[PDB]
């Protein structure tokens, strides 16, 4: 699985995942990347991709959970991706990179790692597999 | 109030990955990420971004999609994806192609020129090649350390 | 507590909808509403209760799913159904099916025998026969209203 | 589209949806029934259904939705359909049936007319088209 979310100049959030899927899964074995609210999701506010078990994104919508809690909690990026890792999976292992419409980036994940890298115009760049 | 992106090739590394290849992937991640620095610098729109970071993504064969895709157990590539615009939360998706060298691209068609929001497999391939985008032989998207993997894989038990 | 239950036919009715049609979609919903009441009043879990109910709306060709599927295009019909047990939120779904009698039962299996919550088209197909369960031609589906609602649609 | 919510009495909500999708559809066009979220959830509160436009429903992830505002906002079972309903699709036309875990039910929809049937335990019972 690999991904990208962008909010331009506009404030125009933008996401997209695609992926080869599971290793030896049968033919015709969907996972969480073309599901729109598991994988994918961007709205007025925010853009995301999700990545790790699609059982977990899947039940857990997890991509689209993001902009619920930022919507009816009234979090904010940084703290609304924490929220969703922290209680929206559990025993579920999952990672998530966002993008606010403010121009704020985050990422959030609960295994041993993840491959990602974000940048913000002011010149914050980071690229990670640790944490 | 400026741009911001982020780019992923996937959670679920393993601790002992080694140096060479951790090394690579960074390497990766950054070009992709400076693609999409650079297409925000010049204000490209999020949308048209998103897909051509990922298009990149697709092309190398060092992560899980496009060339390098895991297989299935056949020893063959089924891949999907799924694209969002925020602004009025457009969204395509598309699963089970074999032949579309990117599909990102292809759901990015979906959700410009299809009525629907997904659409997968042969209906997608056939999709494809109304839209003219570039197809290929599945073996196309093989490459040798998946099918070492998938041996290994199967090994699992 | 209290158990409740709802079914649903599809939203969006023609406000030209005749009468008896009126009468036989109700009498419909009412067959079907009242099994899972029996159901529920034997205490059988919801998520049995569910496929149950939808098996019987599958089953009748009035509504749009299982015989009395909707056409593609080509005349023919392609299924799909979800299913989604709340305790603690286990999924199933299917698409693509073209021979599957009860696509809401193949979605259950998909919950409750698959690593992945997801199978469609010749994998889902395929996935039915290992599961043995009851398999038809597609024409099975297909009945002779939907087939001029069809030519109907292509204005 | 079918479909159908219960709750049973030791509280337990499902929800299952079962379509041929759109007429004249072609080959390989997946609507919003099999797609978790946006046809279909259940989860320890609620249990719900929708039908309708496809695009309005995926694009929402609808029967989420209601989940959603029952979990963050507090709403109760009712009230959170009727705000769904009310408040979530802009333009899309939908309807959507509902079960809570403490046994009520509630359908709503936009458009002008859905077939649809509750009952309760208590003795509810209801079966219609229009309004
Ligand atoms: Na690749
Ligand atoms: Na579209
Ligand atoms: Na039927
Ligand atoms: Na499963």
């Amino acid at each position: 699985t690999v991904g990208c979310v962008v909010v331009d100049r506009e404030g125009r959030c933008a996401a997209a995942t695609s992926t080869g899927g599971l290793m030896n899964k049968m033919t015709g074995r969907i996972g969480d990347s073309p599901l729109i609210g598991a994988g994918t999701y961007a709205c007025d506010v925010c853009g995301v991709s999700c990545t790790g078990e699609g059982e977990a994104i899947i039940r857990g919508t997890l991509a689209r959970e993001v902009a619920a809690v930022m919507e009816y909690k009234g979090l904010k990026l940084h703290q609304a991706v924490d929220f969703v890792i922290k209680h929206r999976l559990d025993e579920g292992k999952a990672g998530l990179i966002a993008v606010s419409n403010t121009g704020e980036v985050a990422c959030g994940f609960n295994c041993n790692g993840m491959f990602r890298a974000c940048a913000t115009e002011d010149g914050f760049m980071e690229v990670a597999i640790w944490d | 109030g400026g741009w911001a992106i982020a780019v992923h090739g996937g959670a679920g590394v393993d601790p002992t990955l080694p140096l060479e290849r951790q090394e690579e992937a960074k390497q990766l991640l950054t070009r992709c990420l400076n693609l999409g620095i650079s297409a925000l610098n010049s204000n490209v729109p999020a949308i048209d971004v998103v897909e051509l970071v990922v298009r990149e993504l697709e092309t190398d064969p060092l992560f899980n999609s496009g060339r390098g895709s895991a297989l299935t157990e056949k020893g063959t590539v089924e891949m999907e994806a799924s694209i969002m615009d925020g602004p009025k939360r457009r969204c395509g998706a598309v699963s089970g192609l074999t032949t579309v060298k990117n599909p990102i691209s292809l759901a990015r068609l979906v959700m410009d020129k299809s009525p629907h929001s997904y659409i997968a497999f042969s209906g997608a391939e056939d999709f494809a090649r109304q839209q003219g985008v570039e197809v290929v032989d599945n073996e196309y998207f093989v490459t040798p350390d998946n099918v070492g993997m998938l041996k290994l894989a199967k090994e699992a038990n």
